[PDB]
């Protein structure tokens, strides 16, 4: 259940 | 019981050396269920729990999907971070973001995670409102800046609040005969002279799940907390945990101590005396 | 930057019995940066056979592993952990102890 949205770089 | 979800993501560079190594692991509770390592053959997410293998290819393509994205952004942050402080190319530096949910025992939301480490310090975490953004230092308030204006929060909320509870409820029914159970502490003491005037009591817990329990002695009904050895609760490497606290007793004074075991899986708590 | 010492415990699986099939564990925990170097030995000889879980870390950011084998223990046979980390002047050896 792998986060897909809200992962974003630095 | 309550239960939890979490993703923990490590990446970690080498300069000079290729990309960085990322590691992701996930957990329900205490129990390991998938990894994914860059150094790996398999390019994949794998099952790390008998539970989880029943997972179709649908699940497996998408979980890789992701993990994969994870994999690249970590290593586009190794870069942006080193140049935000100041730091040599030189060097190896770490990043690891971890998030998740918890649910109580009626499996209802009760709180979200999402924190992000900088070599080993807190970088940028959300608050518990899942709404605002710790951030550690200045180079973090311009990664909070960059990540307020692309509305990651109300991203993460929408996953955490919906999708990893949802998830959470699937695996947990899923894989009930691992992460439905409790097993109850199996509790003994041993007793070993040190010399003539004094012997160690160690206090045993062996074979639970999940890993929370408290061990405590007491000496005439008051706690030994200073005087205790305790040891951090350790895997057994089949799914169970184990844990003991010593004390050191003057010969003649064993019947004075009591343990205490409180754990889930225990309806009412043990008191165990050497006698 | 930030370095932690890994806290070391060396234990079996099972309580052991002589004769019996068992693991041996070495658990370390508390470590920062994650580089870390852990053997199994058997009369201070290294055990080649050792598998490792996944990298993974605690709500401190520290990191944990769990390094084991198969063994079976008998009366005379001696077993350790030996441990090296950025944080130890010299690998640290830690005695395996039934009892510990």
């Amino acid at each position: 259940x792998v986060a897909g949205i809200g992962i974003l770089t630095x | 019981g309550s239960h939890s979800m979490r993703y923990f993501f490590t990446s970690v560079s080498r300069p000079g050396r290729g990309e960085p190594r990322f590691i992701a692991v996930g957990y329900v509770d205490d129990t390991q269920f998938v990894r994914f390592d860059s150094d790996a053959a398999s390019q994949r997410m794998e099952p790390r729990a008998p539970w989880i293998e029943q997972e179709g290819p649908e699940y497996w393509d998408g979980e890789t999907r992701k993990v994969k994205a994870h994999s690249q952004t970590h290593r586009v942050d190794l870069g942006t971070l080193r140049g935000y402080y100041n730091q040599s190319e030189a060097g190896s530096h770490t990043v690891q973001r971890m998030y998740g949910c918890d649910v109580g025992s009626d499996w209802r939301f009760l709180r979200g995670y999402h924190q992000y480490a900088y070599d080993g310090k807190d970088y940028i975490a959300l608050k518990e409102d899942l709404r605002s953004w710790t951030a550690a230092d200045m180079a973090a308030q311009t990664t909070k800046h960059k990540w307020e204006a692309a509305h990651v929060a109300e991203q993460l909320r929408a996953y955490l609040e919906g999708t990893c509870v949802e998830w959470l409820r699937r695996y947990l029914e899923n894989g009930k005969e691992t992460l439905q159970r409790t097993d109850a502490p199996k509790t003994h003491m041993t007793h070993h002279a040190v010399s003539d005037h004094e012997a160690t009591l160690r206090c045993w817990a062996l074979s639970f799940y999940p890993a929370e329990i408290t061990l405590t002695w007491q000496r005439d009904g008051e706690d030994q907390t200073q005087d205790t050895e305790l040891v951090e609760t350790r895997p057994a490497g089949d799914g169970t945990f184990q844990k003991w606290a010593a004390v050191v007793v003057p010969s003649g004074q064993e019947q004075r101590y009591t343990c205490h075991v409180q754990h889930e899986g225990l309806p009412k708590p043990l008191t165990l005396r050497w006698e | 930057m930030i370095q932690r010492t890994p806290k070391i415990q060396v234990y079996s699986r099972h309580p052991a019995e002589n004769g019996k099939s068992n693991f041996l564990n070495c658990y370390v925990s508390g470590f920062h940066p994650s580089d870390i170097e852990v053997d199994l030995l058997k009369n201070g000889e290294r055990i080649e056979k050792v598998e490792h879980s996944d990298l993974s870390f605690s709500k401190d950011w520290s990191f944990y592993l769990l390094y084991y084998t198969e063994f079976t223990p008998t009366e005379k046979d001696e077993y350790a952990c030996r441990v090296n980390h950025v944080t130890l002047s010299q690998p640290k050896i830690v005695k395996w102890d039934r009892d510990m």
